[PDB]
């Protein structure tokens, strides 16, 4: 059963550490389950003020500094964004690059989140001591794929130096952990606790490398500098040697993904089944991604490989259509002025107006969008419901192993261990695309290296930016006139689903999916964490 | 059981990046580093507990019989005595104040802490300042949108194991920062024979002519870019880019229009 305590009374767990930016997070209980909830965004920079009056093109350089977590998703939405509001459609090169980018960006992002910002949630490093590595070898051989990292000698070199660590009495990241001294909430096996953490070294180095192809294309990483508007700048990132070891360098990361990733993912889940009656919503939404035609923002709506889509009330038989006119932020409960309310983001305001810590009445820096009243939960989750649903035939092969390797009907994907679950599968399904994609672009840029398009800046425009970052829905909004900056909003995928209540005082879907979670140690809260960070929250995004 | 220096690493108003590019240290990797050189007590981004314990880690280090160094990511957000911009109920400069008070050196990661950074740009909604000019402290500068995790992993490892290296005007470590980004650019000769791309398109763009009538600031800029890399592999110009001038103070709006010499 479930651990669960007794306590009745507020928690607060600030800072909300492993994840990007700064998160309180409020919590009312009540004999062990939570019954309130507020998610307060700490921190205000305001790149919608600062882009006021600068020029258009200046837009992505900017923006793409809301965030260096999902670094470049910023600047490809800004680029798209600034490209329709001129009207220019990029050549086929630079869709290619810039899909490609975007898919090196999901495969470093989503590693890392697991890693290093997730597992710590349900892997009890200091656990891994206890463990015999003999027998961590042998059930590991037992599970997963056969590899060298994981034999009896390799797992033993990684308990020997956590060992001499934990020693030290320097525990670094580690000090305070809520699973120091044990934890009823973590339920891992000693052995698979070794076999997780032996992993999560491993990432360290392989994110290096996942980045190093990323900078192939991008330029560099974190904060990639290759786009123009019209395109591309890259033509090097057309030739066959960078290509080529690009390849290499994605089939390294691939396997990690394959070899590590996904049977770790499956562990955990095999594990904490409970997880999956836990921390569910109900509405989904995602601008889809990898796109065969980005011609303009309709055309990436409809030919997104990753599909674009709303679902309602868990509703799996009604995929509606994305509608861009239906989307606007309220600020009833958020630090900003009276009487921004409904805004469509081509009407959007931002006019910070701090009020005090934990005023029930205006809680957040991040707005809270709402699509046609209803809270949206965005990114790997949405997208996964939104692609099986409509039957893409990777989603629909991966999900129902999934399903089947767990023993647990696609209703179970409703949940906090779900929606890490979402994360883990498209990942795989990134990889699965890699060389096609690879080859796609190493074939169109021997024959033809066209790369940007020309374009002018007319007087007086709108424009907007879609993708589905490793987060979910993102959304840039420009308003052009006399050639500058008029307006220009963020709705980032963050602000979806960690922003506060809407007007009408709707929980977002972190404030419900937190209701009902257990708590079985008030003192150290870990479930409040899994739920917070299975929604992969970065408040820099959220909020810019 | 050797000591490992304390590091204790702030977050104020970041992006993230600056961490990110910490991480991807090749020499050494950041296992290495945090489990062979330094003991890195206090991490938002990395460090496994939350809340008061956290919070209770941060004081743990900061009460530390050996002392520790500073490592702050983010400008500081002063309006509103502070509040913009808060960490377990405190405005980040209360508390990046407090850890400042005692560290044996402040080493500021990116442009943000070193000099205000993008915040800051105008008009300044939060009233951002870098952090030797909210606390009136000096601080070693490892500058960059993010800096290269060579030049700030080198900063630490040279104060640990030296002292403080040689700084410019800007407090920035010479080592790293001597040299302008145009004079070690592989288009340089390009540059020398007037030879320029007009636009991204253009012929000009495909041959690899420079950069400068396009915006780039690599002429002003002062980073080791072209000749160290990034991620082992490139860098914006070989990418066929403009530099944005991202290691400058105040580049958002001294570089800016970004496409523009004006
Ligand atoms: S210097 Fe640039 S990359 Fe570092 S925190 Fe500031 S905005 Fe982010
Ligand atoms: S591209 Fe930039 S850094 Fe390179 S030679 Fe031209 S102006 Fe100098
Ligand atoms: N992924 C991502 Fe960052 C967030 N939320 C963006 O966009
Ligand atoms: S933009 Fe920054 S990373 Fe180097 S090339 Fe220019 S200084
Ligand atoms: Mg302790
Ligand atoms: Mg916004
Ligand atoms: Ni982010």
């Amino acid at each position: 059963p479930t651990p669960q305590s007794t306590f009745t009374g507020p928690i607060v767990v600030d800072p909300i550490t492993r994840i990007e930016g700064h998160l309180r997070i409020m919590v009312e209980v009540e004999n062990g389950k939570v019954k309130d909830a507020w998610s307060s965004s700490q921190l205000f920079r305001g790149l919608e003020i600062i882009l006021k009056g600068r020029d258009p093109r200046d837009a992505q350089h900017f923006t793409q500094r809301a965030c260096g977590v999902c670094t470049y998703v910023h600047a490809l939405a800004s680029s798209r964004c600034v490209d329709d509001a001129v009207k220019v459609s990029i050549p086929a090169n630079a869709r290619m690059m810039r899909n490609l980018v975007m898919a090196s960006q999901y495969l470093h992002d989503h590693l890392v989140h697991f890693y290093h910002l997730h597992a710590l949630d349900w892997v009890d490093v200091t656990a891994a001591l206890k463990a015999d590595p003999n027998k961590a070898a042998k059930l590991a051989a037992s599970i997963a794929p056969a590899r060298p990292g994981n034999s009896a000698k390799a797992l033993k070199a990684v308990q020997d130096k956590l060992k001499a660590f934990v020693e030290s009495g320097q525990l670094g990241i580690f000090t305070n952990a809520y699973f120091l001294g044990g934890h009823k909430a973590y339920y891992l096996p000693p052995e698979v606790d070794l076999i997780a953490t032996a992993h999560y070294l491993e990432a360290l180095h392989m994110q290096v490398k996942a980045a190093s192809a990323m900078a192939i294309l991008g330029g560099k990483n974190p904060h990639t500098q290759f786009t123009v508007v019209g395109g591309c700048s890259n033509y090097q990132g057309l030739t066959k040697d960078p290509l080529a070891n690009y390849l290499a360098l994605s089939k390294e990361v691939c396997q990690f993904v394959n070899e590590c990733y996904i049977p770790d993912l499956l562990a955990v889940a095999g594990f904490y089944k409970d997880w999956g009656g836990i921390g569910g919503t109900s509405n989904y939404l995602a601008f889809g991604e990898f796109a065969t035609d980005d011609s303009s923002p309709e055309k990436h709506l409809a030919t997104s490989q990753f599909p674009s889509g709303v679902i309602t009330g868990r509703d799996l038989g009604k995929v509606d259509n994305v509608d861009l006119g239906a989307i606007y932020e309220d600020v009833k409960y958020s630090w900003y002025a009276p009487g921004g309310d409904g805004k469509h983001p081509y009407d959007g305001v931002t006019d910070p107006k701090y009020t005090k810590l934990d005023d029930k009445d205006h809680y957040s820096w991040m707005k809270a969008p709402r699509y046609k009243g209803k809270a949206m939960e965005v990114g790997p989750l949405a997208r996964t419901f939104i692609a099986y649903a409509k039957g893409q035939p990777d989603f629909k092969k991966v999900v129902d192993m999934v399903l089947g390797k767990l023993s647990v009907p696609a209703t179970a994907l409703h949940s906090t261990l779900g929606r890490t679950a979402a994360r883990g599968i498209e990942t795989a399904i990134v990889c699965a695309n890699m060389e096609k994609w690879i080859k796609e672009m190493a074939d169109s840029g021997a024959k033809d290296n066209t790369l940007c398009a020309k374009w002018e800046m007319p007087e007086e425009s709108k424009g907007v930016g879609l993708a589905d970052a490793p987060r979910g829905a993102l959304s840039h909004w420009i308003r052009i006139k006399g050639k500058k900056i008029d307006n220009f909003q963020l709705v980032v995928p963050s602000t979806w689903n960690l922003g506060p209540r809407g007007a009408q005082g709707d929980k977002s879907p972190v404030e419900e999916a937190l209701i009902g979670t257990p708590i079985a140690d008030p003192k150290r809260p870990v479930e409040i964490l899994r739920t917070v960070h299975a929604f992969d929250p970065c408040i820099a995004c959220g909020v810019h | 059981a050797k000591h490992r220096p304390s590091v204790v690493w702030l977050h104020n108003a970041e992006c993230g990046g600056c961490t990110e590019a910490a991480i991807r240290t090749i020499k050494p990797y950041i296992d290495a580093l945090i489990l062979d050189t330094i003991s890195l007590d206090y991490q938002e981004t990395i460090m496994a507990a939350a809340g008061e314990a956290a919070e209770a880690a941060l004081h743990q280090a900061l009460e530390g019989k050996d002392g520790y160094y500073l490592v702050v990511e983010g400008g500081l957000p002063t309006i509103d005595g502070g509040q913009w911009g808060m960490v377990a109920g405190h405005p980040m400069i209360e508390t990046t104040k407090k850890a400042a008070a005692k560290a044996k050196g402040i080493i500021c990661i990116g442009t943000c802490s070193a000099y205000g950074g993008v915040q800051k740009a105008k008009p300044n909604p939060s009233q951002a300042k870098g952090v030797s000019e909210a606390l009136g402290v000096k601080t070693i500068n490892i500058p960059g949108c993010p800096p290269n995790p060579i030049n700030f992993v080198g900063a630490v490892v040279h104060v640990l194991t030296k002292g403080i290296p040689d700084l410019d005007e800007n407090g920035r470590p010479k080592l790293f920062y001597g040299e302008l980004v145009h004079d070690n650019c592989p288009r340089l000769p390009h540059f020398e024979a007037s030879e320029f791309a007009p636009s991204f398109d253009s012929e000009e763009a495909k041959k690899g002519f420079c950069l400068y009538e396009l915006g780039c600031k690599g002429p002003v800029t002062y980073n080791n870019c072209p000749k160290v890399l990034f991620n082992q592999v490139n860098w914006p110009v070989q990418a066929g880019h403009p530099c944005l001038g991202c290691s400058e103070p105040d580049f958002w709006d001294t570089m800016t229009p970004f496409y523009e010499q004006g």
